[PDB]
DNA sequence: GGTGGTGGGTTGG
Protein backbone atom coordinates (compact mmCIF):
# COMPACT_ATOMS: atom_id res chain seq x y z
CA UNK A 1 0.00 0.00 0.00
CA UNK A 2 1.44 3.34 -1.15
CA UNK A 3 0.71 6.52 0.82
CA UNK A 4 -1.38 4.68 3.41
CA UNK A 5 -1.41 4.05 7.17
CA UNK A 6 -1.12 1.19 9.67
CA UNK A 7 -4.22 -0.97 10.11
CA UNK A 8 -6.47 -1.14 13.15
CA UNK A 9 -6.73 -4.69 14.51
CA UNK A 10 -9.30 -6.71 12.56
CA UNK A 11 -10.45 -3.83 10.34
CA UNK A 12 -9.71 -6.27 7.54
CA UNK A 13 -10.12 -9.71 9.21
CA UNK A 14 -10.73 -11.28 5.79
CA UNK A 15 -7.21 -10.14 4.85
CA UNK A 16 -5.24 -13.22 3.80
CA UNK A 17 -1.50 -13.61 3.16
CA UNK A 18 -0.08 -15.98 0.55
CA UNK A 19 3.14 -17.47 1.92
CA UNK A 20 5.62 -19.71 0.08
CA UNK A 21 6.96 -22.83 1.80
CA UNK A 22 10.64 -22.85 0.74
CA UNK A 23 12.19 -20.40 0.85
CA UNK A 24 9.69 -19.14 3.43
CA UNK A 25 8.57 -15.89 1.78
CA UNK A 26 5.48 -13.76 1.11
CA UNK A 27 3.92 -13.95 -2.36
CA UNK A 28 0.94 -11.58 -2.21
CA UNK A 29 -2.50 -11.10 -0.62
CA UNK A 30 -5.87 -12.87 -0.78
CA UNK A 31 -9.35 -12.65 0.75
CA UNK A 32 -11.45 -14.82 3.06
CA UNK A 33 -14.74 -15.20 1.20
CA UNK A 34 -15.97 -18.46 2.77
CA UNK A 35 -14.89 -20.73 5.64
CA UNK A 36 -12.93 -23.05 3.33
CA UNK A 37 -12.44 -20.64 0.41
CA UNK A 38 -9.95 -17.85 -0.33
CA UNK A 39 -9.88 -15.57 -3.38
CA UNK A 40 -6.69 -14.09 -4.87
CA UNK A 41 -5.09 -12.92 -8.13
CA UNK A 42 -3.96 -15.43 -10.77
CA UNK A 43 -0.65 -13.69 -11.57
CA UNK A 44 0.28 -14.50 -7.97
CA UNK A 45 0.62 -18.25 -8.59
CA UNK A 46 0.81 -18.37 -12.40
CA UNK A 47 2.80 -15.84 -14.42
CA UNK A 48 5.03 -17.73 -16.93
CA UNK A 49 7.09 -14.57 -17.81
CA UNK A 50 8.17 -14.69 -14.16
CA UNK A 51 8.45 -18.51 -14.21
CA UNK A 52 5.62 -19.20 -11.76
CA UNK A 53 3.70 -22.49 -11.65
CA UNK A 54 2.98 -22.80 -7.92
CA UNK A 55 1.42 -26.07 -6.74
CA UNK A 56 -0.77 -26.85 -3.70
CA UNK A 57 2.11 -27.95 -1.46
CA UNK A 58 4.25 -24.95 -2.45
CA UNK A 59 2.12 -22.49 -0.51
CA UNK A 60 0.69 -21.68 2.91
CA UNK A 61 -2.19 -19.38 3.87
CA UNK A 62 -1.93 -17.08 6.89
CA UNK A 63 -5.23 -15.59 8.09
CA UNK A 64 -5.89 -12.95 10.75
CA UNK A 65 -2.37 -11.47 10.72
CA UNK A 66 -1.23 -7.90 11.39
CA UNK A 67 2.55 -7.88 11.85
CA UNK A 68 3.97 -8.68 8.41
CA UNK A 69 6.40 -11.35 9.63
CA UNK A 70 6.64 -12.28 13.31
CA UNK A 71 4.46 -15.32 14.04
CA UNK A 72 1.65 -13.94 16.22
CA UNK A 73 1.21 -16.74 18.77
CA UNK A 74 -2.41 -17.78 19.45
CA UNK A 75 -3.84 -15.36 16.87
CA UNK A 76 -3.01 -16.30 13.27
CA UNK A 77 -4.33 -19.51 11.73
CA UNK A 78 -2.00 -21.21 9.23
CA UNK A 79 -3.89 -23.35 6.71
CA UNK A 80 -2.97 -25.89 4.02
CA UNK A 81 -4.07 -25.79 0.38
CA UNK A 82 -6.18 -28.66 -0.95
CA UNK A 83 -7.25 -27.39 -4.38
CA UNK A 84 -6.39 -24.38 -6.56
CA UNK A 85 -8.94 -23.13 -9.10
CA UNK A 86 -7.49 -20.67 -11.63
CA UNK A 87 -9.66 -19.10 -14.35
CA UNK A 88 -9.15 -21.05 -17.63
CA UNK A 89 -9.31 -17.97 -19.87
CA UNK A 90 -6.85 -16.01 -17.73
CA UNK A 91 -5.12 -13.87 -20.36
CA UNK A 92 -1.71 -13.64 -18.68
CA UNK A 93 0.04 -12.74 -21.94
CA UNK A 94 -1.48 -9.36 -22.71
CA UNK A 95 -3.31 -7.58 -19.91
CA UNK A 96 -3.90 -9.91 -16.93
CA UNK A 97 -7.48 -10.35 -18.15
CA UNK A 98 -9.51 -12.37 -15.64
CA UNK A 99 -6.71 -12.07 -13.06
CA UNK A 100 -8.49 -14.27 -10.51
CA UNK A 101 -8.05 -17.57 -8.65
CA UNK A 102 -9.80 -19.44 -5.82
CA UNK A 103 -8.35 -21.64 -3.06
CA UNK A 104 -9.94 -24.62 -1.31
CA UNK A 105 -8.34 -25.10 2.10
CA UNK A 106 -7.57 -28.61 3.40
CA UNK A 107 -10.57 -28.14 5.71
CA UNK A 108 -12.47 -25.06 7.05
CA UNK A 109 -11.17 -22.37 9.42
CA UNK A 110 -12.61 -21.34 12.79
CA UNK A 111 -13.34 -17.61 12.96
CA UNK A 112 -12.10 -15.30 15.70
CA UNK A 113 -12.35 -11.52 15.93
CA UNK A 114 -9.23 -11.47 13.74
CA UNK A 115 -10.63 -14.02 11.28
CA UNK A 116 -13.94 -13.17 9.57
CA UNK A 117 -15.06 -13.35 5.89
CA UNK A 118 -16.12 -10.60 3.47
CA UNK A 119 -19.36 -10.61 1.44
CA UNK A 120 -19.59 -10.97 -2.34
CA UNK A 121 -21.68 -8.36 -4.26
CA UNK A 122 -25.08 -9.37 -5.64
CA UNK A 123 -26.72 -8.12 -8.85
CA UNK A 124 -27.91 -4.97 -7.05
CA UNK A 125 -24.98 -3.96 -4.80
CA UNK A 126 -22.57 -4.16 -7.75
CA UNK A 127 -24.47 -1.58 -9.81
CA UNK A 128 -25.34 0.45 -6.70
CA UNK A 129 -21.83 0.97 -5.32
CA UNK A 130 -19.56 0.64 -8.38
CA UNK A 131 -20.20 4.16 -9.64
CA UNK A 132 -17.11 6.23 -10.45
CA UNK A 133 -16.13 8.73 -7.76
CA UNK A 134 -17.21 6.38 -4.96
CA UNK A 135 -14.60 5.26 -2.43
CA UNK A 136 -13.36 1.78 -1.54
CA UNK A 137 -10.75 0.35 0.84
CA UNK A 138 -7.61 -1.50 -0.26
CA UNK A 139 -5.42 -3.56 2.09
CA UNK A 140 -2.18 -5.56 1.92
CA UNK A 141 1.40 -5.80 3.20
CA UNK A 142 2.63 -4.62 -0.21
CA UNK A 143 5.30 -2.04 -1.10
CA UNK A 144 5.21 1.33 0.66
CA UNK A 145 6.71 2.75 -2.55
CA UNK A 146 7.89 1.27 -5.86
CA UNK A 147 11.58 0.41 -6.21
CA UNK A 148 8.94 -0.28 0.60
CA UNK A 149 8.38 -2.95 3.26
CA UNK A 150 5.83 -2.16 6.05
CA UNK A 151 6.01 -3.98 9.39
CA UNK A 152 2.20 -3.87 9.71
CA UNK A 153 -0.84 -4.27 7.43
CA UNK A 154 -1.33 -1.15 5.30
CA UNK A 155 -4.69 0.47 4.50
CA UNK A 156 -5.83 2.97 1.86
CA UNK A 157 -9.17 4.37 0.65
CA UNK A 158 -9.40 5.25 -3.06
CA UNK A 159 -12.16 6.46 -5.47
CA UNK A 160 -13.21 4.51 -8.56
CA UNK A 161 -12.17 6.30 -11.76
CA UNK A 162 -14.45 6.17 -14.81
CA UNK A 163 -13.74 3.73 -17.65
CA UNK A 164 -12.73 6.45 -20.20
CA UNK A 165 -9.98 7.86 -17.96
CA UNK A 166 -8.54 4.38 -17.32
CA UNK A 167 -8.88 3.30 -20.97
CA UNK A 168 -6.43 5.94 -22.19
CA UNK A 169 -4.61 6.44 -18.88
CA UNK A 170 -2.60 3.51 -20.23
CA UNK A 171 -1.56 2.01 -23.56
CA UNK A 172 -2.62 -1.36 -22.11
CA UNK A 173 -5.92 -2.95 -23.15
CA UNK A 174 -8.72 -2.37 -20.64
CA UNK A 175 -11.78 -4.62 -20.29
CA UNK A 176 -14.90 -4.75 -18.11
CA UNK A 177 -13.35 -7.68 -16.22
CA UNK A 178 -11.11 -4.88 -14.94
CA UNK A 179 -11.62 -1.56 -13.16
CA UNK A 180 -9.19 1.25 -12.33
CA UNK A 181 -9.22 3.23 -9.08
CA UNK A 182 -7.01 5.86 -7.46
CA UNK A 183 -6.31 9.59 -7.50
CA UNK A 184 -6.05 12.15 -10.29
CA UNK A 185 -2.85 14.31 -10.14
CA UNK A 186 -4.93 17.43 -9.43
CA UNK A 187 -6.90 15.80 -6.59
CA UNK A 188 -3.96 16.59 -4.29
CA UNK A 189 -4.80 13.39 -2.40
CA UNK A 190 -2.49 10.44 -3.07
CA UNK A 191 -2.84 6.66 -2.82
CA UNK A 192 -2.48 3.43 -4.80
CA UNK A 193 -1.71 -0.27 -4.42
CA UNK A 194 1.87 -1.41 -5.02
CA UNK A 195 3.53 -4.68 -6.04
CA UNK A 196 2.91 -7.18 -3.24
CA UNK A 197 -0.66 -6.09 -2.43
CA UNK A 198 -1.84 -8.31 -5.32
CA UNK A 199 -4.83 -10.56 -4.61
CA UNK A 200 -5.76 -8.16 -1.80
CA UNK A 201 -9.42 -6.94 -1.78
CA UNK A 202 -10.98 -3.68 -2.91
CA UNK A 203 -13.72 -3.66 -0.27
CA UNK A 204 -16.72 -1.33 -0.09
CA UNK A 205 -18.91 -1.04 3.02
CA UNK A 206 -22.58 -1.00 2.02
CA UNK A 207 -24.72 1.80 3.59
CA UNK A 208 -27.94 -0.25 3.46
CA UNK A 209 -26.52 -3.25 5.31
CA UNK A 210 -23.35 -2.30 7.20
CA UNK A 211 -21.80 -5.41 5.61
CA UNK A 212 -18.48 -5.17 3.75
CA UNK A 213 -18.25 -6.21 0.10
CA UNK A 214 -15.15 -7.19 -1.87
CA UNK A 215 -15.64 -5.37 -5.17
CA UNK A 216 -12.12 -5.77 -6.55
CA UNK A 217 -8.82 -7.70 -6.51
CA UNK A 218 -5.44 -5.93 -6.67
CA UNK A 219 -4.44 -6.92 -10.20
CA UNK A 220 -1.83 -4.63 -11.78
CA UNK A 221 -0.54 -1.11 -12.47
CA UNK A 222 2.28 0.92 -14.02
CA UNK A 223 4.61 1.89 -11.20
CA UNK A 224 2.98 2.92 -7.92
CA UNK A 225 1.01 6.01 -6.85
CA UNK A 226 1.96 7.99 -9.93
CA UNK A 227 0.26 11.00 -11.51
CA UNK A 228 -2.22 9.96 -14.19
CA UNK A 229 -1.69 6.41 -12.91
CA UNK A 230 -4.38 4.40 -11.11
CA UNK A 231 -4.40 0.94 -9.51
CA UNK A 232 -6.13 -1.73 -11.58
CA UNK A 233 -8.27 -4.39 -9.91
CA UNK A 234 -10.23 -7.42 -11.11
CA UNK A 235 -13.96 -6.71 -11.51
CA UNK A 236 -15.47 -9.17 -9.04
CA UNK A 237 -19.16 -9.24 -10.00
CA UNK A 238 -18.50 -9.55 -13.74
CA UNK A 239 -17.01 -12.95 -12.82
CA UNK A 240 -19.44 -14.01 -10.08
CA UNK A 241 -20.71 -16.63 -12.55
CA UNK A 242 -17.44 -18.60 -12.67
CA UNK A 243 -16.97 -17.82 -8.97
CA UNK A 244 -20.32 -19.52 -8.27
CA UNK A 245 -19.51 -22.37 -10.68
CA UNK A 246 -16.46 -23.68 -8.82
CA UNK A 247 -17.92 -23.27 -5.33
CA UNK A 248 -20.73 -25.54 -6.54
CA UNK A 249 -18.05 -28.17 -7.18
CA UNK B 1 -24.71 -15.45 6.40
CA UNK B 2 -22.51 -13.36 8.74
CA UNK B 3 -19.89 -12.00 6.31
CA UNK B 4 -18.75 -8.38 6.02
CA UNK B 5 -19.50 -7.68 9.68
CA UNK B 6 -16.26 -7.27 11.64
CA UNK B 7 -16.71 -8.86 15.12
CA UNK B 8 -15.06 -5.76 16.61
CA UNK B 9 -16.48 -3.00 14.40
CA UNK B 10 -19.95 -3.75 13.04
CA UNK B 11 -20.54 -6.39 15.72
CA UNK B 12 -19.06 -4.45 18.64
CA UNK B 13 -20.99 -1.54 17.09
CA UNK B 14 -17.93 0.58 16.29
CA UNK B 15 -16.59 2.89 13.58
CA UNK B 16 -13.01 2.65 12.34
CA UNK B 17 -10.85 5.69 11.56
CA UNK B 18 -12.12 6.19 8.02
CA UNK B 19 -15.29 4.23 7.41
CA UNK B 20 -16.82 7.65 8.09
CA UNK B 21 -14.68 8.87 5.18
CA UNK B 22 -16.05 6.07 2.99
CA UNK B 23 -19.67 6.80 3.99
CA UNK B 24 -19.34 10.51 3.17
CA UNK B 25 -18.36 9.67 -0.43
CA UNK B 26 -21.74 8.05 -1.11
C1' DG C 1 13.15 -17.41 21.28
C1' DG C 2 9.78 -19.54 19.08
C1' DT C 3 8.36 -14.77 16.17
C1' DG C 4 9.95 -8.53 17.76
C1' DG C 5 11.57 -6.03 21.28
C1' DT C 6 10.09 -5.50 25.33
C1' DG C 7 5.56 -8.24 29.53
C1' DG C 8 2.11 -7.81 27.38
C1' DG C 9 0.22 -7.47 22.80
C1' DT C 10 -3.94 -8.78 19.89
C1' DT C 11 -1.44 -14.22 22.54
C1' DG C 12 2.08 -18.05 27.25
C1' DG C 13 6.20 -18.57 29.43
C1 LIG D 1 1.24 -9.31 -8.31
C2 LIG D 1 0.76 -7.97 -7.76
O1 LIG D 1 1.54 -7.67 -6.60
C3 LIG D 1 0.94 -6.80 -8.74
C4 LIG D 1 -0.11 -5.73 -8.50
C5 LIG D 1 0.43 -4.32 -8.71
C6 LIG D 1 -0.63 -3.32 -8.29
N1 LIG D 1 -0.05 -2.02 -8.01
C7 LIG D 1 -0.34 -0.96 -8.76
N2 LIG D 1 0.62 -0.36 -9.46
N3 LIG D 1 -1.59 -0.50 -8.80
N4 LIG D 1 0.88 -7.22 -10.13
C8 LIG D 1 1.82 -6.92 -11.03
O2 LIG D 1 2.90 -6.43 -10.74
C9 LIG D 1 1.48 -7.21 -12.46
C10 LIG D 1 1.71 -8.69 -12.75
C11 LIG D 1 2.61 -8.78 -13.96
C12 LIG D 1 3.21 -7.40 -14.15
N5 LIG D 1 2.32 -6.49 -13.43
C13 LIG D 1 2.23 -5.16 -13.58
O3 LIG D 1 1.51 -4.46 -12.88
C14 LIG D 1 3.07 -4.52 -14.66
N6 LIG D 1 3.78 -3.38 -14.12
C15 LIG D 1 2.24 -4.04 -15.85
C16 LIG D 1 1.51 -5.17 -16.54
C17 LIG D 1 2.22 -6.16 -17.23
C18 LIG D 1 1.52 -7.19 -17.86
C19 LIG D 1 0.13 -7.23 -17.82
C20 LIG D 1 -0.57 -6.23 -17.14
C21 LIG D 1 0.12 -5.21 -16.50
K1 LIG E 1 6.86 -12.71 23.38
NA1 LIG F 1 -2.48 7.56 -8.38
Amino acid sequence: IVEGSDAEIGMSPWQVMLFRKSPQELLCGASLISDRWVLTAAHCLLYPPWDKNFTENDLLVRIGKHSRTRYERNIEKISMLEKIYIHPRYNWRENLDRDIALMKLKKPVAFSDYIHPVCLPDRETAASLLQAGYKGRVTGWGNLKETGQPSVLQVVNLPIVERPVCKDSTRIRITDNMFCAGYKPDEGKRGDACEGDSGGPFVMKSPFNNRWYQMGIVSWGEGCDRDGKYGFYTHVFRLKKWIQKVIDQ
Amino acid sequence: ADCGLRPLFEKKSLEDKTERELLESY
